């Protein structure tokens, strides 16, 4: 057993998301907690969300949410890093969900043909950015993201991670 | 460690060549290093060309450089550095530490789940709290690189990877507080590397 610690006043959704992806895959216990912590090993932890996605999806081998290859998983490194850069900021929204938009224009899942580390970054870092709640409010949210975002928000698994940490 | 083939798999043939594009207002010293670092271990074939978007590159960005690897730098004005591929069903790669992930990954050498994870946590670290960072949080950084440095000689271990190329690099290009001792011989174990200290005074 791997345990992750989150913070409770303010889950983590991506990491909750990939646990939920990988929790049949590897044991994995989840505590309530104030701040984010994987436990891997007795000096191991892991701190910051995005290493913890990435430990997650190099431990659960079988759900394959690091990409198949070296160029997906190149893609998803570009992913993770817009989430946590671009779209956690709210200056200069406008560009960044555009540009969102055109990479989704031909894609059905961020990277490959399955879900990754990509979506469940991306989607998680969208759901709590209030501009983008701001341009669903206003009827304005680009359509490859809108439709990108509500398939996703329709699976089983972000409908439980929903239920069980969405206030 | 594994060939390059192999690493690539299907189409090493269409990653061999690769094309990055910088701001020459913000030159990416960490891909620099790495670039060298690549040419010590594969024949490389490299070409720096200038995009219509700029005027008047300095010369030292402008001449900063059978094969295994195509390796084209293209000055441009663009607001994040970024890697294309010839395979355009991808995305192209913005963000140096992203791009350095790529192109450490080349030599092929194999990580268990925590150790790759590291590496990339201190690579995050560089990119996400260094390089736009507060004062207060680069003396956080440096504890906490101070204390991973009084453990082995590098940032992940007993060998260099792209944390230290990443992180040594955007420590150049930011320019203030106290350097602690681990670091500090970190530091000149980093710049007594040829790569390092090459690509370094390139940008002078």
């Amino acid at each position: 057993t791997l345990s992750l610690t989150v913070n409770s006043g303010d889950p983590p959704l991506g990491a909750l998301l990939a646990v939920e992806h990988v929790k049949d895959d590897v044991s994995i216990s989840v505590e309530e907690g104030k701040e984010n912590i994987l436990h891997v090993s007795e000096n191991v932890i892991f701190t910051d969300v995005n290493s913890i996605l990435r430990y997650l999806a190099r431990v659960a081998t079988t759900a394959g949410l690091y990409g198949s290859n070296l160029m997906e998983h190149t893609e998803i490194d570009h992913w993770l890093e817009f989430s946590a850069t671009k779209l956690s900021s709210s200056d200069s929204f406008t560009s960044t969900i555009n540009e969102l938009n055109h990479s989704l224009s031909l894609r059905t899942y961020l990277v490959g043909n399955s879900l990754s580390l990509a979506d469940l970054s991306v989607w998680a870092t969208l759901k709590g950015n209030a501009a983008w709640q701001e341009q669903l409010k206003q009827k304005k949210a680009p359509v490859h993201v809108k439709r990108w975002f509500g398939f996703l928000e329709a699976q089983q698994a972000f409908q439980s991670v929903g239920t069980k940490w969405d206030v | 460690a594994l060939d390059l083939n192999s690493v690539l798999g299907k189409d090493y043939g269409a990653l061999k060549d690769i094309v990055i594009n910088a701001n020459p207002a913000s030159p990416p010293l960490s891909l620099l290093v790495l670039h060298r670092l690549l040419c010590e271990h594969f024949r490389v074939l490299s070409t720096v060309h200038t995009h219509d978007s700029v005027k008047s590159v300095p010369e030292n960005l402008l001449k900063c450089f059978d094969y295994q690897l195509g390796f084209t730098l293209i000055w441009k004005n663009v607001p994040k550095t970024q890697m294309k591929f010839s395979i355009q069903t991808m995305c192209p790669i913005e963000g140096e530490g992203n791009i350095a992930r790529f192109l450490f990954s080349l030599f092929g050498q194999k990580h268990n789940a925590v150790n790759a994870t590291l590496i990339d946590s201190w690579v995050d670290i560089a990119i996400f709290q260094l390089k736009e960072g507060s004062s207060k949080e680069k003396a956080a950084v440096f504890r906490s690189m101070n204390s991973a440095l009084g453990k082995s000689p590098w940032l992940a271990g007993n060998e260099l990877t792209v944390a230290d190329v990443v992180l040594w690099s955007v420590l150049q290009q930011i320019g203030s507080v106290t350097v602690p001792a681990n670091v500090q011989r970190w530091m000149r174990s980093c710049e007594n590397l040829a790569p390092f200290n090459t690509a370094l005074k390139l940008l002078k």
